[PDB]
């Protein structure tokens, strides 16, 4: 109820028109501020208690950002396009020690998003589903978050089948990329925590705040 | 805690 | 094509009619042999090249087993029912140092499977979708595995909406537990690797084989 | 490698 895909699509269009690792961390920090402005544009999100808004974002930021630069890199050859306008080629990532995780992003996300031609509306809805993670610990009202999530995928499915009537399995195919997103998210965080530990690799304030406890 | 985040969400 | 939910349901019914950690590891080993017999009953699985059958099982065993004992524990109070006929109460797990992960299983899987009354057919189909993981590295023909996965959730969706016409979002709700399953799977493996490292906690041969490289 | 698994699948 009251979860039009048009509003979700608008949120996407509104926020987005030498060590590769350092470039990635700087881009993540920059995009974190934008993530907040994007979340605010997602229907009913801002109406949630401030505390729950913090929980949802702290719990989904990495997956939310990974989903965005991955879809943004669909046209890119063998690599990704950072929000800073910089390109990180698969070989550059490999020569920095993050080749394994980088390839997972290209194989499981980038490539797959390209094969099915995932559009911005679908992308936005998937990110909205991630944002509304009912499993996020601390939620003062998990049931409510679960309600918003069901409205998002209810609208997404309607979008599909209607825009792509010929593809009855598109809806499920879209949701079936969430497991990979969760796995890739978790691995990327592990790397970030190691970079922070080693001391090397410059980490900005907002990104550093996200690596805080819990 | 989460100083930056709270501030951005508040505005 | 040729992926009837009846066959999947039959696979489930055919394979299943003092340290809590040690009890869990022994149950996992026992269930690993059964997992193979179950996979063989899943349509088209045995027709895949032996090598790909190994890749798929090695990559999904933990999630496959977690999904099974979780659904099997829906009637259990605050805990789970092991295949060995033994019960592990939430307090017992907590007193063994695995309280955090144990609660995630109860909150994200057990409880949620109970709230929506997930049936055996639905459970089987979800496990069949996990088995057919097209992202499993090494697959000689990932496209084929992807095909089987699409037939499973195509049949599952048909099952739903027909058995539960009143619940149009049931299908998506079912698939939306896969992200949590992936996360819980990854954490459980991390624990297993630590138990193996510390030397304590008896680990049987088949379970030990699964903790091998890659 | 994966001795036990191959054997079980083979039968
Ligand atoms: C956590 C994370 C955030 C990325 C944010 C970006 C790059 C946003 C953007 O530019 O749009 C991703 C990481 C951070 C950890 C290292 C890494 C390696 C390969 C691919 C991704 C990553
Ligand atoms: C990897 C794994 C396998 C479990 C298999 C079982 C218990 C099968 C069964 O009895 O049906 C689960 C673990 C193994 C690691 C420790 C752990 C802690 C809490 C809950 C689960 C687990």
């Amino acid at each position: 109820e009251d979860m039009p895909v048009e509003r979700i699509l608008e949120a996407e269009l509104a926020v987005e028109p030498n060590d590769p690792v350092t470039n990635i961390c700087q881009a993540a920090d920059k995009q974190l501020f934008t993530l907040v402005e994007w979340a605010k544009r997602i229907p009913h999100f801002s109406e949630l208690p401030l505390d729950d808004q913090v929980i949802l974002l702290r719990a989904g930021w990495n997956e939310l950002l990974i989903a965005s630069f991955s879809h943004r890199s669909i046209a890119v050859k063998d690599g990704i396009l950072l929000a800073t306008g910089l390109h990180v080629h698969r070989n550059s990532a490999h020569s920095a020690g993050v080749g394994a995780i980088f390839d997972r992003v290209l194989t499981e996300l980038v490539s797959k998003m390209r094969d099915m031609q995932m559009d911005k509306t679908e992308l936005g809805c998937l990110r909205a589903i991630v944002l509304f993670n009912p499993d996020s610990k601390g939620l003062s009202n998990p049931a409510e978050v679960e309600a918003l999530r069901e409205k998002v995928y209810a609208s997404l499915e309607a979008y599909c089948k209607h825009k792509y009537p010929e593809q009855p399995g598109r809806f499920a195919k879209l949701l079936l990329r969430l497991p990979a997103l969760r796995s890739i998210g978790l691995k990327c965080l592990e790397h970030l925590f190691f970079f922070k530990l080693i001391g090397d690799t410059p980490i900005d304030t907002f990104l550093m705040e996200m690596l805080e406890a819990p | 805690k989460h100083k930056i985040l709270h501030r951005l969400l508040q505005d």
